[PDB]
């Protein structure tokens, strides 16, 4: 299943700039699944695997990677989803050049990084849209109060951990629409605002309170917070 | 080193056995290793009847009359001391004696002259005396001798009694005596002078010269026993010895009587193996059987399903294969009872015996065959022993018995048949019955539970159930060892597998599948001394390993007989729950067995949430225990059902401690659980059931084989591993007899491991197991020794010189915590720091760097030559390993660029050995085990080997290629001295040195090599690295270099000889901590290896033996090799960092040189951790220090070692003609079987003068008279010729190369030429190019390994052509059993008789046929005329006389690749 | 021979932990065989010390009886193997022995651990 | 120097066939009449007559890899550097002595700042 000996690296594809240039949507198509299964056949299962060390939260990806050359795409979609929260965003926006592809053993052999952040993409598209995705409700809720500051993928991710766990979140936020920057910093020409407001409503689903358009300097402060919650979070 | 043994076939006792005795003796001084004091020795001994005459006229002097009936003769060894011992020990035997109302004639005091035995060996002299018994009761003799043996046990009872050390009864009889000593073997007769009247006389005579393995001797441990003459040694000498204390408790007869309660401890404590083997001969023998049968029921020959055999010998093996547990291993056995002489050899064959007969009713065997002087008008025939074989003669009736004969013989008595089907097995019961499952969840938990990885789990049984093998690793392991792993580990890592280096070579499972069983008996434990059909009523299973459905079948049909025990201990339970669950289960077990019930069951299904379950390993360890030391064993089967054991090591584990049967049943409901969702395509579960079963049996035939032990019932319960970090009292408690030279974690770390599992796994809501990072690297956990930070950081800093870089790399490397052994020793000393400039330059420490092997076959070309080139260029030496040398690299570059390798290996493979490739050199090594393949050799893939390679290897291109397991000329140490004997001599000016692997029991060894003049040991660890191995032997073969360098430092500087050495080590040498340690350990020299490939350019992808690096160290592909990165100056920068790091720390200790620290222990400290929990190990019997004297601690010399002449000095004077002018020269001489590897230092002058291939064939030509000694014409260059009339020992031929080498039988001489061996074993190893024309048989291995060679000869042995490769060999005669096995170049012609060749040939890689093409016709007719004009041998000339039909009576054999590769079809 | 001394610290150990008391570890006492004539070279054993915690929280008297007790039975085993030349010189807790076949003036220089405060 | 001139002449092997480094402070008249072949690079700073005579050889000069120091602001080599040298090279790093590079003929040397004459 090693794949990189005779094929070729081949990015899904690139809309030329002569209609590109007036749209606002993304540039990237969607992975084709044949093209899905070819490209996952091409890394080398590498021991000691610089992929994951480099990528910062160091999912395992020579397993899915694996996974998705032979199939069992479910399999694949959970192992990818249980130690990376927001995946279809998180291999869309990051920097893929310097973090995860930037240090594949076939690249560094100058030979051309296998795709890993279309893979991811990939995996994450197609288990969605058949519905193996379930809101990470807890049981025996626990029973205590804790509240986070600012919608930002950090806050997003502390309520999603929380409410996993059993707590009873809530979240404030400046702007009134929710999700940090993703909906008002990072330009919709990189990343639709789709996928990230079906990904809120997903966190919604769980059981956690918003208390959109909201400001810890003048509307609150600081021991109003605090005595309303166990502990408060910062991620201004 | 040798037994032999004279019988005079009518039987009337003479002057002239005795005497060619003693000739015989007084010609084995070239075998035993040599003493430069010339007085020492290794002990000797012969072995002959009582001269009545003698004794009689003696005690008639005395002043008794002599009376007429037989006298009896005891020879006692007493302190000599003490006085008062002496008066102990006489009044004992006197009492004893006179117990039985015999006769008491006298003692007498033997003189003899002392002045010849050394020094170090008249320090611990016996008080030699004997003593004269009559017989006043005239009683028969049986009786008499009967009596002599129960008063001779009493006796060693009652001494043992008082503590009386230092006295042992040699041989008390009436019959036999026996004069054995710890002097030499020629002069036996100056120092017992009783020897030398003309009244000693005797019609048979034994003797034996032994090959000690310390510098101290032992008088009452020198052959030959009181009732054998073994040489040889015994692998399995634990299991057969704990099986015996467990048969004791039922054996009786009435032969003995009330005295037989005398005789229940048969095997004596602190005697050696063959002394055990000795003792239980006996003790059967006096039952009533005769001595071929005990001797065909205690080694038994091999069986096999063929049809050359008769089904009366079929079931005379079944039944002795029921009877008794075996004793395997390399043995020669001579043994004799009072009426027959036997002599035979082992299952196997591997230690040589050869015979002859003479006119004058003398028959004279031997290991050697040129020993004793016989004209050639007085012999008729002359044999050789194969596998099993035996020969007998019958003093009663004065008749000689060959094998078919005997055999028929000894099937006549007993109706075998009658008996042996009472038998039956479980195929059919299986079958016929079965005719007639959980939730994923729970799955999870258990497996959980006990924790098994989900990414690994389907990596290593994936294969198994797919392919049916075990996967295949890529690299040295660096996980930590068990007691510092942090994460749960099983109880099976603990323990690890034991290998023989050299006393005894293993045996190859894949070539040699013959001598391999796997059957096991159930019901069958009963009395030894009894013999009725009941005995051979039994189930028998084909293989140990049972699926659920067997299982079913084995307890449904036990049942009531069978009794389950519970094997878990509450959760909530206090501290000592585990003590209180063992203590429960073996009073429950010991209950159930004498409650009636013979069958013991363990099982832990019985686990949940508020249980947890024992350790399998330890439950069936202290069940097994307690049942043996009960006296209860021997009533009852034990069967295990665990629920963790996945691989085979987890088997092999659990089967040695002494289970029979075992059912992980686990194992079945996920592979079911996996074939359900449809992941192994469309095999059907009972073929995977199936595949997975098969892998199962190979494996643990593999983990067997790897000792030399082809029997599975003795390796069972025998205790064959080795714990490294449990407590002492744990293993000597609940375990059998196993060291563990460091103590470890008791009970109590145990069951908090157990416990904290069960509550990470049961108290949870767990989903998917871990991803796990045993075998390869994970962010989980699983901690390595190569991550990716440390790889880039020592990249970079070779790559940029900076050396500040690798300061930061040595500190990041070692600030990780503890994960070796040598993590937890720190470093103090008591004098003043020294400013490092006062410190030797670095080149000095640089030259003591080497680069160890590897093999060009792993390794691409480039790395290879830039390895050889940077360390050529340092001054160090590297190292060229297995695969050979281009010899285009024999000479420098223009640019100052020295390709060449100066070490060259001598591996167990003799790919591209050659006369030339071992004159490029300076120092030889030779190969025995690596650290990570200890057992099965290395090994290369199919698709790797190209056409270079095939020309480098001498080869088939596109094979795959293995490397037989064991030497096939090393199959005891004096095969081992005979091969450095060989490798001096045809080198004038190499070192020579030997490559171990850290292990118990390695001191032995290490003086064994000391003594066989060797130069330079390599003690190798446990995690190096290697080209392709089964994942298992990665993880679980070997030990830390630590414990091996300690071990043969302390024993080599206890015997005095640590100044004729040099020790060397390698093995995760990382940084200048390690070398600086392992300096002051005992080391001398440092292998790097593994560090340098990661300099050069490797990331540590791990996927060597896929062919597909990425960066371009280890491929084949053109197009990956040039993605090379690497340039000889990047290990220099390597090494001078290395330099200057030992530099750094040596300044800041206080010395000056490694000089001054070699041995130097006491510089060291163990400091430990605190809260670790871990039971502290107690590291002291590593840092022990033994003073070493006036001897330097790192004492040696200058120059290689000496060695003496052999005939070739005499060849080298009278041959300068030749050397000054090129004239042709014809010599003759007179050539004894004591002249060793004759005509190869002539070989190595005109290799140096000439060449190879630059004389015309018969340039130079010798004739030789008598019989040549082993290993004649050892790499017989081309130029040379060499007739010799009459025999060659063995080896004849060895690394064969351009050569022309003639045996025959002299004209006097009134044999048959194609009826006598003339040639022994293994003939031809390794030839590369020559003729040989041969006019006799041969023994064993014939023309094993051979490729290139042109050999002729008449008949041969078993496995003949074992892994052939290349030249042509032509058979005439009958061949042996398993012909032509893994042959894969290169074609055979065997002349067909009697159309039996399709029962002995193995048709795995090969093909059979009749002669077709004329042209291959007229090749064979060439061949045989050139062999007809060469020895004028005239049974040729009649196969040549009448060629119109006998054209059609060969049969060829070619390989099954080598078809389509030829350039003209043999087939129409 | 090395082999019995692994059974004998064996011994020695799982008869020791047969009562509850805790070991802490060996030791090698630093000797300079030098000062040691011919005679008496050719038959010294190796000298070993052991040490041993009294974690039961027991009286001093009880200690005694029990390591008493404990060398009476490690006697009886290694006398049950027929070992040869093993010899517990004192085992307990209030004092120790330093005896050996050198002379009396050398005494001081054999064992150096008797030079310390 | 005078082996390899002995052996192969002055001009028998090519640049850079053998190499020395030195570590440390050299002493006086490093690398007297070196032929070309030779290559000599000390790490440190050398003391006087540094280079003499030199025909067809090679010199390098350069301070350690952890210096604090300022390469073009300080001495590293001594006085008449290179007196009468026919040819081969001398590369420095740092300011040199008086008399640098007297009666030179052929040799191509290049230094960072230099002394009077
Ligand atoms: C391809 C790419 C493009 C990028 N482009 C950009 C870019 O254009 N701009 C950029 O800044 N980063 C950019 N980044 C970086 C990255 O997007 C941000 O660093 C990251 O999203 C910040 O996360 P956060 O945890 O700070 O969340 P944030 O979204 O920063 O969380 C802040 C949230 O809290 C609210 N808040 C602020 N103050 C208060 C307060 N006092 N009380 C209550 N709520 C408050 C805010 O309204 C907002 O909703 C880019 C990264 C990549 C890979
Ligand atoms: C890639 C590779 C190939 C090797 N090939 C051989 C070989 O052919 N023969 C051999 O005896 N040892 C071979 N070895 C083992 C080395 O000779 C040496 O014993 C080992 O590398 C030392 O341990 P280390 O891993 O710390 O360097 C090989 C090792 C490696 C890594
Ligand atoms: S990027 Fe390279 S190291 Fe990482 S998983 Fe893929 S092939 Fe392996
Ligand atoms: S692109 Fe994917 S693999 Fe790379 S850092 Fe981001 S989440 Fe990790
Ligand atoms: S891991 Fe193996 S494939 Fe080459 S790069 Fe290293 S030797």
């Amino acid at each position: 299943m090693l794949g990189f000996v005779h094929t070729a690296q081949r990015m899904p594809d690139k809309r030329p700039a002569a209609e590109r240039r007036q749209d606002f949507a993304e540039i990237y198509a969607r992975f084709s699944d044949e093209r899905a299964n070819e490209q996952a056949n091409r890394c080398s299962q590498c021991g000691v695997p610089f992929c994951q060390v480099h990528c910062p939260v160091s999912n395992n990806i020579p397993d899915w990677l694996k996974l998705t050359s032979e199939g069992r795409l479910e399999e694949a979609y959970e192992v990818s989803q249980a130690t990376n929260n927001f995946p279809e965003i998180c291999g869309r926006i990051c920097p893929q050049d310097r973090l995860c592809e930037g240090n594949c053993v076939i690249e560094q052999s100058t030979h051309g990084a296998v795709t890993i952040g279309s893979v991811e993409k990939y995996i994450n598209d197609t288990a969605w849209d058949q519905g193996w995705v379930k809101p990470r409700t807890p049981s025996r809720e626990l029973g205590l109060s804790v509240g986070v500051i600012g919608a930002g993928p950090a806050g997003l991710a502390a309520a999603e951990e929380l409410r996993a766990k059993g707590y009873e979140v809530h979240v404030y936020d400046r702007y009134d629409r929710m999700g940090g920057l993703l909906v008002y910093g990072i330009p919709g020409f990189k990343l639709e605002k789709s996928v990230v407001e079906r990904r809120v409503k997903l966190l919604a689903d769980a059981g956690v309170i918003y208390h959109p358009n909201f400001e810890v300097g003048r509307d609150a402060s600081l021991p109003e917070l605090r005595r309303k919650h166990v502990a408060v979070l910062v991620a201004t | 080193c040798g037994v032999g043994f004279i019988a005079a076939i009518d039987g009337k006792p003479r002057r002239s056995v005795v005497e060619k005795g003693i000739e015989a003796l007084k010609a084995v001084w070239h075998r035993g290793a040599v003493d430069a004091d010339g007085k020492t020795g290794d002990g000797a001994g012969i072995h002959v009847a009582v001269p009545q005459k003698f004794f009689k006229d003696h005690v008639k002097v005395i002043g008794h009359r002599a009376p007429d009936n037989k006298l009896a003769v005891g020879q006692v060894f007493l302190p000599r001391i003490s006085l008062d011992a002496q008066e102990a020990c006489r009044c004992i035997v006197e009492t004893e004696i006179l117990a039985f109302g015999y006769y008491i004639y006298g003692w007498r005091q033997v003189p003899i002259n002392v002045d010849i035995i050394g020094e170090k060996a008249n320090a611990t002299r016996p008080e030699i005396e004997q003593i004269i018994v009559g017989n006043n009761k005239g009683v028969s003799d049986e009786q008499f001798e009967l009596d002599l043996y129960i008063i001779r046990r009493r006796i060693e009872k009652a001494v043992k009694g008082e503590q009386i050390n230092d006295f042992y009864i040699c041989s008390l009889s009436a019959r036999s005596i026996i004069y054995k000593g710890m002097f030499l073997a020629e002069q036996l007769t100056t120092f017992y002078p009783d020897l030398l009247d003309e009244r000693f006389e005797s019609d048979f005579a034994i003797y034996h010269q032994r090959y000690s393995t310390n510098t101290f001797p032992t008088w009452p441990l020198a052959q030959p026993f009181r009732m054998l003459a073994h040489n040889g040694e015994i692998n399995t000498v634990k299991g057969n010895v704990n099986w015996m204390k467990a048969h004791e408790t039922r054996m009786e007869h009435p032969a003995f009587g009330t005295h037989m309660q005398d005789l229940k401890p048969v095997i004596g404590v602190g005697l050696s193996d063959s002394g055990s083997l000795d003792t239980v001969f006996e003790v059967m023998v006096r039952a009533g059987r005769t001595a071929p049968m005990v001797k065909m029921m205690l080694v038994p020959q091999a069986l096999t399903s063929s049809q050359t055999t008769p089904d009366n010998h079929k079931a005379l093996i079944q039944y002795c294969n029921s009877v008794m547990e075996p004793w395997d291993g390399p043995a020669a056995l001579a043994m004799t009872d009072g009426r027959w002489v036997v002599g035979g050899m082992d299952r196997n064959g591997l230690r040589p015996m050869r015979y002859t007969i003479t006119t004058d009713g003398l028959i004279i065997g031997g290991s050697e065959t040129g020993m004793v002087k016989i004209d050639e008008t007085q012999v008729i025939e002359k044999g050789r022993l194969g596998p099993g074989e035996m020969i007998a003669v019958d003093l009663q009736s004065g008749k000689l018995y060959r094998d078919r004969e005997l055999k028929d013989h000894l099937a006549t008595l007993k109706p075998w048949d009658k008996w042996v089907q009472n038998t039956t097995h479980l195929d059919e019961l299986v079958k016929t019955a079965s005719l007639k499952d959980m939730d994923k969840a729970e799955l999870r938990r258990r497996q959980q539970a006990f924790g098994l990885t989900m990414e690994d789990m389907e990596l290593i049984l994936h294969p198994m159930v797919e392919d049916g093998k075990e996967a295949i690793g890529s690299m040295g392991d660096d996980s930590p060892i068990a007691v510092l792993s942090d994460k749960y580990r099983g109880l099976h890592h603990f323990f690890r597998q034991n290998f023989s280096q050299v006393t005894n070579p293993p045996i190859d499972s894949l070539r040699e599948r013959r001598v391999m069983s796997l059957k096991t008996r159930l019901g069958n434990l009963g009395n030894i001394l009894d013999e009725d059909e009941t005995q051979t009523r039994l189930l028998q299973l084909e293989s140990p390993v049972l699926t659920t459905a067997e299982f079913r079948a084995m307890r449904d049909y036990m049942g009531d007989t069978a009794a389950e025990i519970d094997a878990t201990f509450p959760v909530d339970g206090g501290p000592e729950a585990l003590r209180d669950a063992l203590r429960r289960i073996r009073q429950e077990t010991e209950d159930a067995v004498r409650g009636g019930a013979t069958h013991v069951i363990l099982t832990d299904e019985a686990m949940g949430p508020a249980r947890a379950a024992i350790p399998a390993i330890l439950a069936t360890g202290a069940v097994h225990t307690h049942l043996i030391r009960s006296n209860l064993r021997t009533f009852t089967s034990l069967n295990v059902r665990t629920a963790e054991g996945l691989d085979t090591h987890y088997f092999a584990v659990l089967i040695g401690v002494g289970a029979t049967t075992v059912n992980a049943y686990l194992a079945q409901e996920a592979i079911a659980e996996r074939h359900r969702r449809g992941l192994f395509g469309s095999m059907p579960l009972e073929k995977g059931m199936a595949n997975y079963k098969k892998a199962i049996d190979d494996g643990l035939l593999k983990i067997m084989s790897k000792m030399g032990i082809s029997v599975i019932s003795s390796y069972r319960g025998g205790g064959n591993f080795e714990a490294i970090g449990l407590s002492r009292a744990l293993v000597a408690e609940h375990f059998p007899a196993m060291v563990s030279r460091i103590s470890g974690i008791g009970l109590n770390g145990i069951q908090k491991k157990v416990l904290e599992q069960h509550a990470t796994a049961y108290n949870e809501e767990v989903v998917a197991l871990p991803v796990g990072g045993f075998y390869r690297f994970r962010k989980s956990g699983d901690r390595h020794g190569w991550e990716g930070g440390v790889i880039h950081t020592l990249q970079q800093a070779v790559t940029n010189d900076s050396y500040t870089t690798f300061k930061k790399y040595s500190e990041q490397v070692n600030k990780r915590p503890p994960m070796q052994l040598r993590d937890l020793l720190e470093l103090r000393s008591t004098k003043a720091p020294v400013p490092v400039d006062e410190v030797e330059s670095i080149t000095a420490i640089r030259k003591r760097f080497i680069t160890p092997g590897m093999s060009m076959g792993a390794l691409s070309p480039e790395a290879h030559g830039t390895l050889n080139v940077a360390m050529n260029r340092i001054g160090a030496k590297s190292d060229s390993g297995e695969g050979g040398e281009d010899p285009a690299r024999f000479r420098p570059d223009k640019n100052g660029d020295n390709w060449n390798s100066a070490i060259k290996q001598v591996a167990s493979g003799r790919f591209g050995v050659t006369a030339e490739y071992l004159n490029q050199c300076r120092e030889l090594e030779i190969k025995v085990a690596q650290g990570a393949k200890p057992g099965e050799g290395g090994q290369l893939p199919g698709f790797k080997v190209t056409e270079m390679i095939a020309r480098l290897r001498h080869s088939t291109p596109g094979v795959m290629l293995i490397s037989p397991p064991p030497h096939h000329d090393i199959y005891s140490i004096e095969d081992l001295a005979q091969l450095i004997y060989d490798l001096k001599q045809i080198n004038p000016d190499a070192k020579v040195t030997v490559k171990l692997v850290s292990r118990s029991g390695i001191g032995t060894i290490a003086a064994g090599v000391a003594k066989a003049n060797a130069d330079i040991i390599l003690i190798s660890g446990n995690s190096g690295g290697t080209g392709a191995s089964p994942q298992t032997s990665i993880k679980f073969a070997g030990l830390p270099w630590e414990m091996g360098l300690s071990e043969v430092h302390q024993v080599l500087t206890l015997n005095r000889l640590r100044h004729r050495v040099r020790l060397r080590t390698d093995g995760g040498l990382k940084t200048g901590r390690d070398i600086v340690i392992a300096a002051m350990l005992g080391a001398e020299e440092f292998g790097i290896g593994t560090a340098s490939l990661i300099a050069m350019g490797c990331i540590m992808v791990r996927q060597c033996h896929s062919n597909t690096c990425p960066v371009g160290v280890c491929v084949q592909d053109d197009k990956l090799r040039q993605k090379f990165v690497g340039t000889p100056e990047k290990v220099v920068n390597l090494f001078t960092f290395l330099a200057e790091e030992v530099r750094e720390i040596l300044a800041g200790l206080g010395f000056r040189s490694l000089n001054e620290v070699i041995g130097r222990t006491d510089l060291l400290h163990q400091v430990s951790r605190g809260a670790e929990h871990l039971d502290d190990l107690d590291l002291n019997p590593r840092l022990a220090q033994v003073d070493p004297g006036e001897n330097a601690r790192y004492c040696t010399l200058q120059g290689r070692n000496e060695v003496p002449d052999t005939l070739d000095a005499r060849i080298v004077a009278d041959a300068r003609p030749l050397f000054e002018e090129g004239e042709k020269m014809q010599l003759a001489y007179n050539a004894r079987n004591t002249q060793r590897a004759i005509g190869t230092r002539l070989s190595s002058m005109v290799t140096r003068k000439f060449g190879m291939f630059g004389l015309q064939p018969g340039h130079i030509t010798i004739r030789l008279r008598g019989t040549a000694g082993q290993s004649l014409g050892a790499f017989a260059v081309q130029g040379i010729k060499l007739e010799v009339m009459g025999d060659a020992n063995d080896y004849v031929g060895k690394g064969l190369s351009g050569g022309t080498i003639v045996v025959r039988p002299t004209t006097s001489s009134p044999l048959e030429t194609n009826k006598n061996t003339i040639i022994g074993n293994t003939v031809l190893y390794g030839a590369t190019a020559g003729k040989l024309f041969a006019a006799g048989q041969a023994g064993e291995r014939f023309a094993v390994r051979n490729s290139g060679a042109t050999v002729v000869v008449e008949g041969c042995g078993s496995n003949g052509c074992e892994y052939m490769t290349g030249g042509t060999a032509v058979i005439l005669g009958r061949v042996g059993d398993n012909f032509a096995a893994g042959m894969t170049g290169g074609m055979a012609y065997v002349y067909d008789l009697d159309d039996s060749l399709p029962l002995y040939i193995n048709d795995e890689s090969v093909i059979f046929q009749r002669i077709e093409v004329g042209h291959y016709e007229s090749q064979l007719k060439h061949l045989i005329e050139e062999h007809v004009t060469e020895t004028q041998s005239r049974f040729a000339a009649e196969i040549l006389n009448d060629w119109a039909r006998e054209v059609t009576k060969f049969w060829q054999v070619v390989p099954k690749e080598m078809l389509n590769r030829l350039e003209v079809p043999v087939h129409l």
